[PDB]
């Protein structure tokens, strides 16, 4: 396309100075030589493609195998494994009872609880307890660790 | 126009109703933030066209970029890369974090702000719910006892046996027996 | 910590009082083949997860699906 | 967004700024050497509650179940089982829930008592004295 | 020059004519801002990007050529072609391998691209809007079952309790002022009438069915 | 109070081992069948549920879900609507509730 | 933050939704229009104080 | 609450609800900043377009790797083969001077 | 400042003005003291309703599945995508090379498999991700049904009924209650108090030491 | 934990205005029972009380 | 890109030190107020400093006036300065 | 159809091994270094 000049001053002139007129045109030979190369790549390119079309349909059978199996009662998806061992395990599962009887002192802060002293002015004397200690805190079943 | 906003509603029975709006049939197929990828992801398409400006000038395409930027930064923030996030405002809907409303945690951190109290210390409950180990998983390449290790150890079925924790890997501790080496900061 | 109800005076890990302090992992090969550290990725969902499916699979039979 | 509800907390850094959330229509920026607002631009005040641990709940099931059944005084068992199994945090928050609840109860009954005290004005006025009007 | 330019120079064609005709040439400020603003082919238009691709493109494709071009593991066994004794002949597909190998390089980066996101603990810190959490949150959940499941039930059973409340609202109407207030009331409590008022039966205030 | 802290209710071991603090061991762990034998025990337990536990099912798991109610009155009224009118003392020595 | 390598002051508005109802394009408007005003104050400045 | 609930706790409910999105063109950009950081490393250390008498980067990298290409002659087996190995071992011993 | 709307109807702000002189102004906030604690006893006799009724009980075994929620990854998906496309343009870039230069042949001979490798892996995740999406919406709706049609019968309870005559009940009385004068006092209501008394009295017992009992279905908030 | 960090990320917020109509927020209830409450009903109180 | 010629009398560097002190100093700041547990990233790093300065001491410095001078890096300095001769009277050597 | 496709998955790699997705990282960095050092043998003949 035609780029219009200001004419603010004279363009040297082409055959005086050739060198200066010369980038623009080996630029878009680059660009030209690289379009050669994505043409002559269609069907390299288009076989792969094709080949992902046809991959397509066997993918979809083999996630159906994998996920109902057989007789559509779950497949290989419905296994899980291990390394460790039968000490490893119950390493772990005394590790969570353990983690389940690990508290921290001091409980929360008692000052944002229900004063006795407001209890009493409010019409409900409250009566004084004596600690239980006689319990055992002990863990749940494995199903609730 | 207090009317207005109810005249859907106004020939439709309460079962049509509540078979509209309420009970939409669940499809969680849907892409549904591509919204937002097609909004963000214009500003790098914009750029690809708006980098070939035929402005002479190097220094105008200069101001024209910086145009640009400001038009970004109004949602990026922070020019600096890992320095921060974008601030995009988006619409709330019955879809919002939909396949994380399963977890505890992640409605707690968004939802709650607690209050400190003078005994300054997290809620004795969070504590404890915290300490309830996490699953972490034995494969480790990173140590080298274990990348060596590993190469011979046998993966044996697991049966499971009718529980959702079944301690099958080691256990995201730092007190645990097999996660001692991996620091806990 | 501080969203979930602890408020924090002070700032950083370097703790001036009777605190263990958790300094950087020595940036040498000694330490560096003893530790590493934690991965988040590594942290995952347990796999009994997916023996929920069974549910899935015995209701499409009793439908007839 | 809309502006923040007012609020007059705030954090000084270099002097007091003597922040008023009432004196400017919109909020100004909050600057690293100037100011810090406070937390929940966007936040009401609402009442939670932490969920029981789900073998804790479990228990509490057993005895209410084991009483309507079986009475009071064949629950011993499934007593102790709260007390064993149940973390002592939770413990804490079911003995604190009682003494709420006695709490409001007090304050609903004081209540009823100012509502339900009969003025100077309505001596011996009944239902019969009242005038056939409604709210227009 | 690219033709992406070109095609901005068919579409700028009149804005060319309004700065470079006119405004260019002419003095003051509009002159110094049609000069400034003058549209043609770009100064300083390289494209750094494209040309740091293709120098890193060539680069990397010569490294290809040394470590694919290797002689091979197979044709050596036999002693009958150019390889009699090869004491390291078990690491010529080495690096073919792992070239081969780099072809993932982009598909599988960072840890999203190796596995099922969602099952792992970064993706729920994103959710929570980068924000640190309990290693064990996976753990501590509510069951999907649950939520989807109740709030399927809870709509349905809220269009069967919408027939029973117009029943109940119509067999109501029908009812005398003493039986609507001393059926369901308190044993102690002693009926006494009141003044008859007239306060309208409206099903919904808002006219909806 | 140290951050650290916390209070055990059972014994653990601690490795006494440099650079590194974990628990190595507890006290008295005694291993149970692994997780293949306990998988064999359990579908020996599944089997007979299968093949002669599964007649009258339909009867007990009414009698179940109504006793997960809240209110005892709404028990009463599910067995009563539900499970074809039936005892609610009789039902929850069924379901093995009375002592 | 905005204007900082790597904040760790994750409680100065760094976590919070922060909108404003000024001029947008704020580095091209706004930010211009303050840095305007600074060049006026020195410039007003260096007149009355010299 | 009452049966199954904690203490009633007073907190603030934060009605915006932030959310990281989980975007494509992010790692694009991450990718195109990392490949930046990468060309620079090659740009500085690993160029050799100049002259090569002058610029001590390429001087000290031609004539190291003439040293070693010239080990051939010691006769060990093809050199071919083994300079991958001479590559990884260089991690091994080089963790002594922090390659 | 609670019982915001209540306060303001019953000074009159929904239909005119209130006095402009802090005296006569102030003394009819200080009026309807005695009214906020009528309506507030009123709201806490609310009968009890099967809280079964509109939401499954949460403490029911059949929810310890903890079970997730399956999603698709399509930003994954779409990334992967594109990086693979990336490899198909790196190879068109560099057509003429890894076609005719035969120390690439490994590259040539070898890049569909690795291509075809890499597709297998982004479909295969994504269609395993549909099958369980799938599998998880089909689910969630049959045994939604099966549950609805299983607690249908809760509804026919009198406790329904309880309910929606002590609702109606109330809208009638607070229907009655009415303004009778503005001399600014207690007695502005004089009428109402006796209405909502009576209708306290109704449903409780006066004449007890405790008469709102708690029960844990009751009202306290 | 340590895991993939990018260089730019962006961070949604849902943000529960209760002014806009567009979404779900909209709390069409307390507008459409205070906007009923405003008109002389014989109701007007206890849609007050709702 | 090709070898960015200045038209100027004094260097970029030399011209503004004044405002490349500031900006110096604005972006050590800019990271100061950005890192608040700047100690600990000191201390931290006390170990590797020490670690790495006593290990390689010699091989960098200390062979310079100590047991062995290992010159290998100065013969290929020493032959390039050769070279570099050689290609700059390459004119009168073909001559 | 065959269960060889089963390999394709990473969706559930954490059910068998989970060791595909650490290996790789090796490689690309393996793949890195060999870059470096191969293409400055290769290329640094030519002064
Ligand atoms: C045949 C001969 C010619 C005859 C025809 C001649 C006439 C042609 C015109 C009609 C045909 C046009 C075709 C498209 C139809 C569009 C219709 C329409 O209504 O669009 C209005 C359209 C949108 O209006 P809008 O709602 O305000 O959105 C823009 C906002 O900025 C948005 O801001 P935001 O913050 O709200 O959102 C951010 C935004 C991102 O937005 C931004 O960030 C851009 C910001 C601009 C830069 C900031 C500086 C702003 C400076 C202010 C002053 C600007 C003045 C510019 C005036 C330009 C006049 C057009 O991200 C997104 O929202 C999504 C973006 C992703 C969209 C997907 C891309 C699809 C595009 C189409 C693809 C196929 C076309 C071919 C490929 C392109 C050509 C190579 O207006 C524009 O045109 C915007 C300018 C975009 C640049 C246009 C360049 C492409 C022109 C192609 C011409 C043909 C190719 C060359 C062929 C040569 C041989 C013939
Ligand atoms: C139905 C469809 C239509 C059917 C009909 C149409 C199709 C007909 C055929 C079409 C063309 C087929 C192409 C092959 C036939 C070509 C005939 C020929 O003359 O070619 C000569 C041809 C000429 O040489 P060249 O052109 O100069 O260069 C060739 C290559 O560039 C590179 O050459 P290279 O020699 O340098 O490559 C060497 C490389 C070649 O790559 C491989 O073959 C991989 C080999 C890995 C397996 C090694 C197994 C070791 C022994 C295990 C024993 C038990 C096995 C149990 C397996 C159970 C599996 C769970 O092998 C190695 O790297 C050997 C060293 C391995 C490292 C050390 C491992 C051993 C020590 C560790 C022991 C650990 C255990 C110790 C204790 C044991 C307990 C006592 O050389 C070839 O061999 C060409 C093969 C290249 C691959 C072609 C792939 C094409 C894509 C097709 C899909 C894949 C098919 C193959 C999959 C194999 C399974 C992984
Ligand atoms: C701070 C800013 C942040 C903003 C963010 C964005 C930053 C900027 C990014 C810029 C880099 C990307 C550039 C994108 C286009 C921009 C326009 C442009 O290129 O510059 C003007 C450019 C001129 O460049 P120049 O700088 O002025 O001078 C060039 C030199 O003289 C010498 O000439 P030359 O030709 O030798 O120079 C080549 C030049 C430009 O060469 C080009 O032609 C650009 C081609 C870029 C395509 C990238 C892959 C896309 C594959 C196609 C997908 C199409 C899907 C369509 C779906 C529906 C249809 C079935 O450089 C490049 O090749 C740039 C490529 C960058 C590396 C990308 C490699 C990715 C692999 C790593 C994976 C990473 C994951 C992300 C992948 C994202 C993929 C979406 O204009 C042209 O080249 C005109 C080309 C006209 C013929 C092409 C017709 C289309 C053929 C497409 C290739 C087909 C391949 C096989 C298909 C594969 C899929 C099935
Ligand atoms: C939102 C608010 C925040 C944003 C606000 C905006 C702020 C933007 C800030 C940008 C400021 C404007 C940018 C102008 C250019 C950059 C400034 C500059 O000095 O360049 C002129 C200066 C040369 O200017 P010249 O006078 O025209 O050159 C004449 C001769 O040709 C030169 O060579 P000669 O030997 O023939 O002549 C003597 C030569 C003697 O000086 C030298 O030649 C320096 C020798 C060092 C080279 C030895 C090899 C080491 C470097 C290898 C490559 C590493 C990078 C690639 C590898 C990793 C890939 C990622 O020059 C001198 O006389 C003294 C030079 C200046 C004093 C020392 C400079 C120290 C600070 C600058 C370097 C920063 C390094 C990174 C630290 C920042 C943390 C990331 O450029 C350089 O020397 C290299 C710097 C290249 C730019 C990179 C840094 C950009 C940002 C710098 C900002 C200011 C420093 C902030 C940190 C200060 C820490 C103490
Ligand atoms: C065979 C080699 C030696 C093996 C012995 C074991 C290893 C040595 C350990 C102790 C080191 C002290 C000796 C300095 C050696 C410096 C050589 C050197 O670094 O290369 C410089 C050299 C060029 O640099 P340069 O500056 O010209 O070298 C001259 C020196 O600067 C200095 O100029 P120069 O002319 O004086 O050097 C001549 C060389 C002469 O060496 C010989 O001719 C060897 C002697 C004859 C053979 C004796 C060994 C017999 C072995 C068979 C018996 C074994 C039995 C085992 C059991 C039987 C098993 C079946 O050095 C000596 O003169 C040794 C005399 C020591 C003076 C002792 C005076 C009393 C000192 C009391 C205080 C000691 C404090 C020490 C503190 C602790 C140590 C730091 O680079 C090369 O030659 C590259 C090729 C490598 C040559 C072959 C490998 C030899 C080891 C080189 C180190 C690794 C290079 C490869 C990796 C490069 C990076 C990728
Ligand atoms: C095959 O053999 C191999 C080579 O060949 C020898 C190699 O060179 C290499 C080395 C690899 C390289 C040198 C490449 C390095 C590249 C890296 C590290 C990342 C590159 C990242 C970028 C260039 C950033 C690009 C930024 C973006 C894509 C985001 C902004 C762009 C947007 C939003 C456009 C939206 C995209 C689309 C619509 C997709 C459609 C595609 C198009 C081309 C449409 C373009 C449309 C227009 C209007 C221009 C390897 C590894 C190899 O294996
Ligand atoms: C992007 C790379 C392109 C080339 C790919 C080559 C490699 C081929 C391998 C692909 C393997 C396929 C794996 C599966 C990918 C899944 C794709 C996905 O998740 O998103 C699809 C998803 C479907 O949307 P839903 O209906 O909500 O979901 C329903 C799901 N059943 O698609 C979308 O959301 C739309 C966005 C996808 C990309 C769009 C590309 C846009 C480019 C614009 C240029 C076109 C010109 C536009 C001009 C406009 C004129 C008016």
């Amino acid at each position: 396309p035609k780029i219009v000049n200001p004419q603010l001053w004279p363009n040297p002139n082409k055959l005086r100075f050739a060198d200066l007129y010369k980038y623009q045109g080996v630029e878009m030979k680059k660009i030209n030589d690289s379009i050669k190369n994505y043409k002559a790549a269609k069907f390299y390119i288009g076989g792969i493609l094709g080949g992902c079309l046809v991959f397509k349909f066997f993918i979809d059978a083999a996630v159906d195998k994998y996920i109902f199996g057989e007789n559509g009662n779950g497949g290989k998806f419905l296994e899980m494994q291990t390394i460790n061992s039968n000490y490893d395990y119950y390493y772990n599962r005394q590790f969570q009872r353990m983690r389940y009887l690990t508290e921290d002192p001091a409980g929360d802060d008692p000052l944002q609880k229900t004063k006795d002293e407001h209890l009493v002015d409010l019409g409900f004397i409250p009566k004084v307890f004596g600690a239980n200690v006689e319990v055992r805190k002990r863990a749940p079943h494995d199903k609730y660790l | 126009d207090f009317a207005e906003l109810l005249r859907p509603l106004r020939s439709l029975s309460f079962n049509q109703v509540v078979d509209r709006y309420v009970l939409i049939p669940p499809n969680h197929t849907f892409y549904r933030n591509w919204t937002y990828e097609k909004f963000l992801g214009g500003f790098g398409l914009s750029y690809l066209i708006l980098r070939e400006l035929p402005l002479r000038n190097f220094y105008a395409r200069v101001f024209v970029m910086y145009a640009f930027a400001a038009k970004v930064l109004d949602h990026l923030g922070n020019p600096f890369p890992f320095s921060g996030h974008g601030q995009i405002v988006a619409a709330a809907d019955r879809w919002n974090h939909w396949d994380v409303r399963c977890y505890d945690n992640v409605m707690k951190a968004l939802k709650y702000i607690r209050i400190p109290t003078v005994q300054n210390n997290i809620p004795e409950a969070t504590r404890w719910y915290g300490r309830q180990p996490g699953h972490l998983l034995r494969a480790d390449t990173y140590w080298i006892p274990n990348l060596v290790s590993q190469r011979f150890a046998k993966h044996q079925p697991a049966h499971w046996d009718g529980t959702q924790n079944m301690p099958i890997f080691r256990l995201a501790d730092p007190k645990h027996k097999d996660s001692y080496m991996v620091q806990f900061r | 910590t501080l969203r979930a109800g602890k408020n924090i005076e002070g700032s950083g890990q370097v703790h001036f009082g009777y605190h263990d302090q958790k300094w950087g992992m020595p940036a040498i090969p000694m330490f560096q083949l003893m530790y590493y550290e934690l991965p988040g990725n590594s942290i995952v969902v347990n796999p009994c997860r997916n023996q929920n499916y069974r549910l899935y699979f015995e209701m499409r039979k009793k439908l007839g699906i | 967004a809309p502006n923040p509800y007012p609020n007059g907390i705030h954090f000084d850094r270099v002097f007091p700024t003597h922040y008023d959330p009432l004196a400017e229509t919109n909020r100004t920026k909050a600057n690293l050497q100037l100011i810090k607002y406070a937390p929940g631009n966007y936040s009401t005040l609402v009442v939670t509650s932490e969920k029981l641990p789900r073998p804790c709940i479990r228990t509490i099931q057993n005895y209410r179940r084991c009483q309507m059944v079986n009475g009071t005084e064949k629950c011993n068992s499934e007593a102790q089982d709260i007390l064993a199994i149940c973390p002592n945090w939770a413990l804490d928050h079911m003995k604190e829930k009682v003494r709420f609840y006695t709490k409001a109860l007090a304050i609903n009954n004081q209540t009823y008592i100012r509502a339900m005290q009969v003025e100077e004005y309505n001596q011996g006025r009944t239902v019969a004295d009242v005038a056939p009007k409604t709210w227009i | 020059m690219n033709p992406i330019q070109k095609a901005w120079l068919k579409i700028l064609e009149p804005v060319s004519y309004v700065i470079n005709e006119k405004m260019a040439k002419r003095t003051g400020i509009i002159g110094k801002l049609g000069r400034f603003f003058a549209i043609g082919p770009r100064e300083y238009g390289v494209h750094p990007i494209n040309r740091m691709f293709i120098f890193m493109n060539r680069k990397y494709m010569a490294f290809q050529a040394v470590a694919l071009h290797r002689y091979s593991f197979v044709k050596s066994l036999t002693h009958n072609g150019f390889h009699m004794l090869r004491v390291f002949r078990h690491f010529a597909f080495v690096l073919p391998a792992t070239v081969l190998a780099g072809l993932g390089l982009f598909v599988y980066w960072g840890d999203d691209n190796k596995c099922y996101s969602p099952d792992r603990f970064p993706y729920l810190k994103k959710r929570a809007g980068d924000m640190a959490l309990p290693l064990n949150s996976l753990n501590q959940r509510t069951s999907a079952h649950y939520i989807e499941i109740n709030a399927i039930y809870g709509a349905e059973m809220m269009k069967r309790y919408h027939k029973v409340w117009e029943n109940i609202i119509e067999e109501r109407s029908k009812a005398t002022d003493q039986e609507k207030k001393t059926r369901y009331a308190h044993p102690s409590y002693q009926y006494s009438p009141l003044p008859v008022v007239s306060i309208p039966n409206v099903l919904n205030p808002l006219n909806l069915q | 109070m140290q951050n650290t802290t916390n209070i055990v209710h059972v014994p653990v071991h601690m490795g006494h081992t440099h650079y590194f603090d974990y628990i190595d061991s507890f006290p008295k762990l005694k291993e149970g069948p692994t997780l293949e034998e306990n998988h064999i025990t359990n579908q020996k337990i599944l089997r007979e549920q299968l093949i002669s536990g599964q007649q009258g099912l339909e009867q007990n798991l009414c009698l179940r879900n109504c006793f997960k109610l809240s209110q005892k009155r709404y028990i009463e009224f599910c067995l009563d609507r539900k499970c074809g009118g039936a005892d609610f003392q009789r039902a929850a020595t069924i379901l093995g509730y009375t002592k | 933050n905005s204007a900082l390598i790597g904040s760790e002051n994750q409680s100065d508005s760094m976590n919070e939704l922060n909108t404003n109802f000024s001029m947008t394009y704020y580095i091209l408007t706004v930010l211009p229009g303050k840095f305007i005003y600074w060049i006026y104050e020195i410039l007003h400045t260096f007149f009355v104080v010299c | 609450t009452y049966f199954y609930g904690g203490i009633l706790e007073f907190v603030y409910f934060d009605k915006s609800n932030p959310d990281m999105c989980i975007l494509v063109h992010t790692l694009w950009i991450h990718l195109l900043i990392l490949f930046l950081i990468f060309t620079g490393f090659v740009t500085i250390l690993f160029s050799f377009y100049g002259n090569p008498n002058t610029e001590e980067n390429t001087i000290d990298s031609d004539y190291l790797a003439a040293s070693g290409t010239v080990e051939a002659e010691k006769e060990i087996t093809s050199i071919d083969d083994y300079l991958g190995l001479v590559f990884a071992i260089a991690y091994v011993f080089g963790v002594f001077f922090y390659v | 400042m609670d019982n915001y709307f209540t306060a303001i109807t019953l000074l009159g702000l929904r239909d005119q003005n209130l006095p402009p002189f802090k005296d006569a102004r102030l003394q009819r906030y200080k009026s309807i003291k005695k009214m906020i604690d009528l309506i507030e006893t009123t709201t806490k006799l609310a009968p009890p309703m099967p809280v079964e009724l509109f939401m499954l009980n949460p403490t029911d075994p059949e929810w310890d599945d903890d079970m997730t929620y399956p999603t698709i990854t399509h930003a994954t998906a779409l990334y992967k995508s594109s990086a693979l496309a990336g490899n198909l343009f790196l190879y068109a870039y560099n057509y003429n090379n890894f076609t005719a230069n035969i120390r690439l042949r490994t590259m040539r001979y070898l890049f569909p498999v690795v291509s075809l490798a890499i597709f297998g892996n982004i479909y295969w995740d994504y269609r395993s991700q549909l099958v369980k999406v799938n599998l998880f919406d089909e689910y969630i709706q049959a045994r939604a049904q099966e549950l609805v049609k299983q607690n249908e019968y809760l509804l026919e309870h009198e406790d329904v009924k309880r309910y929606v005559w002590w609702y109606e009940d109330l809208k009638e009385t607070l229907a009655r209650v009415h303004r009778q004068a503005n001399n600014h006092k207690a007695c502005d209501f004089k009428d109402s108090e006796i209405i909502l008394q009576d209708f306290i009295r109704r449903y409780t017992n006066p004449k007890d030491n405790l008469p709102i009992k708690f029960h844990p279905q009751g009202q306290t908030f | 934990t340590s895991e993939s960090v990018l260089a730019y990320d962006y961070k949604l917020w849902y943000l529960w205005s209760g002014v806009s109509n567009l979404d779900e927020s909209f709390d069409m209830f307390f507008n459409q029972y205070w906007a009923l409450s405003l008109s002389t009903s014989v109701f007007q109180l206890f849609y007050a009380v709702i | 890109g090709p070898e960015q010629v200045s038209p100027h009398y004094e260097s970029f560097a030399m011209s503004r030190k004044f405002l490349l002190t500031f900006w110096g100093g604005f972006f050590v700041l800019n990271f100061g107020m950005a890192t608040v547990d700047l100690n600990w990233i000191m201390k931290s790093t006390y170990i590797p400093w020490i670690f790495w300065f006593q290990l390689m001491y010699f091989y960098v410095e200390g062979k310079n006036s100590m047991f062995m001078p290992l010159l290998q890096r100065f013969y290929r300095r020493a032959a390039a300065n050769e070279i570099f001769t050689m290609e700059a009277f390459y004119h009168e050597n073909i001559e | 159809i065959l269960d060889y496709l089963f390999l394709l998955d990473l969706n559930d790699d954490l059910t068998r091994k989970a060791v595909f997705e650490q290996v790789i990282i090796f490689i690309f960095i393996y793949c890195t270094m060999n870059f470096l050092a191969w293409s400055t043998v290769v290329e640094l003949i030519w002064p």
